[PDB]
RNA sequence: AAACUCCAGUUGACACAAAAUAGACUACGAAAGUGGCUUUAACAUAUCUGAACACACAAUAGCUAAGACCCAAACUGGGAUUAGAUACCCCACUAUGCUUAGCCCUAAACCUCAACAGUUAAAUCAACAAAACUGCUCGCCAGAACACUACGAGCCACAGCUUAAAACUCAAA
């Protein structure tokens, strides 16, 4: 089904970050996913120090994937991303658009709890 | 302007400033306030020791170090060698809930010290090592 | 009560007025009560449309004398 | 306790006895021993409220009906 | 419907053809899902 | 098995859909969906060659074909998982309610009992 | 707010496992605790350290 | 470790009033269950003993909440006698 | 309820196990 | 009969079941700058629906989000994000006092 | 006290271990169990009850074979306490707790409260605990101790488990 690739990719030059973004997106393809939409959310400084193949990554950019793969593709696509040196996160979730979001009644208000123990004179 | 409890970010430009130095450069005091013994160490910005001390190093032994005024003892003579080396304003960073996590940065105080900001740094491990068991006492 | 929906309504729009109940006087009708008297007589004259009744109501009030302050 | 000074004028001016203090035990049950080999029970007892100020059902309404005493309460 | 809307967008995809030209498109564009919520309800969009 | 180019089976009635691109084709066939999906068109596969009334769900036909694709994905997902023991156990329920189905469908409508196994591919056997 | 006890204790009505196990009955009582009495602690040793400190060295 | 320093847990001096400060970070943790959650780690405790405390605690906090409740709702009432003598 | 019940089958356990390792 | 009589109704005054401040609205993992405003700006610990004031819906919601996005390098874990320390308040806790 | 001092403190690199806060939530699963994140598969039955001759599971501990080493820790060693201390306190360390495969089949496996369909009326009801009952079916129980035992039988179990007595004894339990 409809998938989202959390991407956060070491932050490079336009040319190598272009390059990596088509090499990761040409993997998808090789892999029978057909991606739906590239999304640019920035390149902001990470929460907390990642290490990834002996590297010490203290900024990176965000992108998102979303693409159309089948489950098998899914377990491919990780292992794929793992030996990518350029990647410094890469996770696979489903896309939130996908699940529909129940219609909220509002809030009902919970009555004390009656009738918990006998009304015998203690 | 209104004072903030929060920290500068040390990105961000701030007009805070304490004898022409930054948040960022101002030397760090780290205080270990275990159950037996207090441990004290000041530290510059470049991670260069500066002082040390501890109830151990201050006359005291077996069961009187656990105790707030040997940690104040410590303190005060943390301080007196740090400020042989130019140290005024010192961030406390307290590890533990011992005796001496209060009266030891008292003793930096008394000694010449001053304090700017204090931060806890106590490991807490989020699920990690099995502690071990309980005393039957 | 068949007027407790007119009440529910007019004090959800109006809500309640400046004007101060009085429980003493067995008598006494407040400006929610008039309103709800003004409601019953102009349904009667056949309106069945909740939105067109309750406008013409108020419009009946305004021409009495009667302040009906809205929330908005 | 509200009340309680107007139902004592009442009963002073109808002729007729009230009790709107503290009920002691046995006012009713062991009266021949609080007052008197010869004392005389009420023939009938009215409760103006029935409840105690603990929101409890009043002594003399249980102590009464053992009493075949008749009780009008509210 | 379903099949109408998603036809539709289908035209606006990413293909082997639209690969170079839609990469530069995105590291030129910007998004924020950020935003915060007050007591009211009331959404509070970033200003960037 | 399904081949993985056939439609779903929400999608395969709606008007107009041979004449849809091969992408979109592809999104609406079993290739983007799920394992349950593939069950449906499977269900519905025995629901037409067997049962005289596919439309019916609550027949004793309808009950023991459903039932009999639910173990059939039991015995696909053990053969992956050999130590998945909660499925284990689903599994061994599921062909003992079948077997239960079988009686009351063997008792009552032989000849349809026929269909069903010849359909399925089910050997009835007394139990000891 | 106070927590929710619908489904927490063990009950006849109740399907699934128990939630709290109160060794007392959760019924409020006509008594509250009586105040506890702060622990004594030792006081002045900052001023006692600085006095006993100059007599050492003096 | 991996986290920037000097941001969490980390309280400023006000004009050098150290005192205020720090009972300021002590009640912090506190409040945050900092304080609580240390101590009980200093000694393993065991799953079966680890929910008996729970459930004791979630069980003293319905208590504690619903008198605490009631002796809100009847403090109106302790203002003085108005029948005084009846 | 008190124990004693399995405090009685607590020492002849006990026993009984002390007595198979012995022989 | 009598026409004064009761008659059998719901209730008319029955104000509308109160909802929580992100209900009928997405949560994100993505979305840092909402899910920073339901930790502490100290431990960044998760504060409860006593404190957030969220229904159950949105509370595990929230928790869930904010879980995936600790672990996927969009929220700190330690801290709140420094940037997002001016939100809106919307929890009902206070530190200082 | 012993131990360590190849140590401790700050900083960086850095898991085959364990999963703060959320959780004041009360959800899932047949039970046992299940509380870090992602993905895949997936959560039996269109009447109910029903196999302690059947099949599939069953916390922890333990056996078997090959690995993983942080922490905790039977036994053991050292230090202390004590009349003695084969314990409680302290330290060091192993089996073991983890993973793979095959076993073992026990628990206060207890929410000691059977499954389904109902009722809140009468006599509600020994006591206490977690109010009292109706219809139906299955399992189980008939004084205490001997006895989670002996013998027989079955079992990958061999110091084991399951099923389970008797004699003598007591007038109580
Ligand atoms: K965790
Ligand atoms: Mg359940
Ligand atoms: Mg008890
Ligand atoms: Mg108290
Ligand atoms: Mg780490
Ligand atoms: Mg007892
Ligand atoms: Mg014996
Ligand atoms: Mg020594
Ligand atoms: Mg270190
Ligand atoms: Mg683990
Ligand atoms: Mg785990
Ligand atoms: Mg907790
Ligand atoms: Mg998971
Ligand atoms: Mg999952
Ligand atoms: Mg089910
Ligand atoms: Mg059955
Ligand atoms: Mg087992
Ligand atoms: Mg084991
Ligand atoms: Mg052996
Ligand atoms: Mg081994
Ligand atoms: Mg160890
Ligand atoms: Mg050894
Ligand atoms: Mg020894
Ligand atoms: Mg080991
Ligand atoms: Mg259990
Ligand atoms: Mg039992
Ligand atoms: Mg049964
Ligand atoms: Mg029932
Ligand atoms: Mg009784
Ligand atoms: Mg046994
Ligand atoms: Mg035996
Ligand atoms: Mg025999
Ligand atoms: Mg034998
Ligand atoms: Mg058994």
């Amino acid at each position: 089904p409809r998938y989202e690739l959390a991407l956060i990719l070491k932050a490079m030059q336009r040319p190598e970050t272009a390059a990596t973004l088509k090499r990761t997106i040409e993997a998808l393809m090789d892999r029978g996913a057909i991606v739906r939409d590239l999304e640019n959310l920035g390149e902001r400084a990470l929460p907390y120090r990642i290490s990834a193949h002996s590297q010490q990554h203290n900024r990176g950019g965000y992108f998102l994937v979303d693409f159309y793969a089948p489950t098998a593709a899914v377990e491919s696509m990780v292992e794929h991303l793992s030996r990518d040196i350029d990647v410094i996160r890469g996770n696979i979730v489903k896309h939130p658009l996908t699940q529909e979001l129940k219609e909220c009644e509002g809030i009902v208000p919970v009555p004390l709890a009656e009738k918990l123990y006998s009304t015998k004179k203690r | 302007t209104k004072f903030s409890i929060y920290p500068p970010i040390p990105g961000e430009e701030s007009s805070l400033r304490w004898a022409g130095k930054k948040f960022e450069e101002i030397p760090i005091a780290h205080i270990k306030a275990s159950h037996n013994n207090t441990q004290i160490q000041v530290v510059s910005a470049s991670n260069e020791p500066l002082a040390f001390a501890s109830c151990g190093t201050e006359g005291f032994r077996n069961a009187k170090k656990g105790t707030g005024i040997a940690a104040q003892t410590a303190g005060i003579a943390a301080a007196a060698r740090a400020k042989q080396k130019g140290v005024i304003h010192i961030r406390v960073v307290v590890k533990g809930l011992g005796p001496g996590r209060l009266s030891a940065m008292h003793g930096l105080i008394m000694g010449g010290l001053e304090v700017i900001s204090i931060t806890d740094n106590t490991p807490i491990p989020h699920x990690g090592c099995r502690p071990r068991k309980a005393r039957k006492l | 009560y068949h007027e407790d929906r007119i009440r529910a309504k007019f004090y959800s729009v109006y809500g309640s007025g400046q004007r101060a109940f009085d429980l003493f006087n067995p008598n006494f009708k407040s400006t929610c009560q008039r309103f709800v008297e003004k409601y019953t007589e102009l349904q009667k004259l056949g309106e069945t449309d909740e939105e067109k009744l309750f406008v013409e109501t108020g419009k009946a009030l305004l021409a009495e004398g009667v302040i009906l302050r809205r929330v908005g | 306790r509200q009340f309680s000074y107007l139902i004592e004028n009442m009963a002073r001016d109808c002729g007729e006895y009230a009790h709107t203090r503290y009920f002691r035990g046995g006012m009713l049950t062991n009266a021949r021993l609080l007052f008197g080999p010869t004392v005389r029970l009420p023939d009938l007892i009215i409760f103006l409220h029935t409840l105690n100020n603990i929101f409890e059902p009043h002594v003399a309404v249980r102590d009464a009906a053992k009493m075949n005493i008749p009780t009008v309460g509210i | 419907r379903e099949v109408l809307q998603l036809q539709e967008e289908v035209k606006n995809f990413i293909t082997r053809e639209n690969l170079e030209a839609r990469v530069e498109a995105a590291l030129d564009s910007r998004k924020n899902y950020n935003w915060a919520i007050t007591r009211e309800g009331l959404v509070v969009r970033p200003q960037r | 098995d399904p081949p993985p180019s056939t439609l779903l089976k929400d999608y395969q009635n709606v008007p107009g859909i041979e004449k849809v691109d091969d992408v979109v084709k592809r999104l609406l066939s079993l290739e983007m969906a799920n394992k349950k999906e593939m069950l449906k068109i499977k269900q519905e596969q025995f629901m037409k060659k067997i049962v005289a009334n596919p439309e019916d769900t609550r027949s004793l036909e309808a009950r023991i074909i459903a039932l009999s694709v639910k173990i059939r994905s039991y015995e696909e997902h053990l053969e992956k998982h050999r130590k998945d023991k909660a499925h284990k156990r689903y599994l061994l329920m599921s062909i003992d309610q079948r077997k239960k189905m079988l009686k009351n469908l063997r008792n009552t409508n032989y000849d349809v009992f026929e269909k069903i196994c010849w359909g399925l591919g089910i050997e009835y056997t007394f139990p000891p | 707010a106070t927590p929710s006890l619908r489904g927490r204790l063990a009950r006849f009505g109740n399907p699934r496992k128990p939630v709290l196990k109160p060794n007392k009955p959760l019924i409020l009582a006509n008594r509250v605790g009586e105040r506890r009495r702060e622990k004594g602690e030792a006081t002045c040793i900052t001023e006692m350290s600085v006095m006993m400190a100059c007599w050492k060295q003096n | 470790a991996k986290h920037l320093k000097f941001i969490a847990r980390t309280v400023m001096v006000q004009e050098g009033n150290v005192e205020s400060a720090y009972r300021t970070l002590n009640r912090i943790l506190t409040m945050d269950g900092l304080i609580e959650d240390i101590k009980h780690r200093r000694y393993y405790e065991k799953p079966c003993r680890r929910r008996q405390r729970e459930s004791y605690e979630r069980c003293r906090r319905i208590y504690n909440m619903e008198m605490a409740r009631k002796i809100n709702f009847l403090m109106r009432k302790n203002r003085a006698d108005p029948w005084q003598g009846c | 309820k008190n124990v004693l019940k399995i405090r009685r089958r607590k020492m002849n356990h006990h026993k009984y196990r002390k007595l198979v390792k012995k022989t | 009969s009598n026409e004064d009589l009761p008659i059998s109704m719901e209730n008319p005054y029955k104000e509308p079941l109160k909802k929580c401040i992100l209900c009928g609205k997405h949560v994100d993992y993505k979305n840092v700058q909402l899910l920073s405003q339901f930790v502490s700006p100290f431990t960044g610990c998760i504060y409860g629906r006593h404190i957030t004031g969220l229904c159950g819906k949105k509370q595990k919601e929230i928790t869930k989000a904010i879980k995936r996005a600790q672990i996927m390098g969009f929220m700190p874990v330690t801290y709140k994000d420094p940037a997002y320390l001016k939100d809106p308040k919307v929890c009902n806790i206070r530190y200082r006092e």
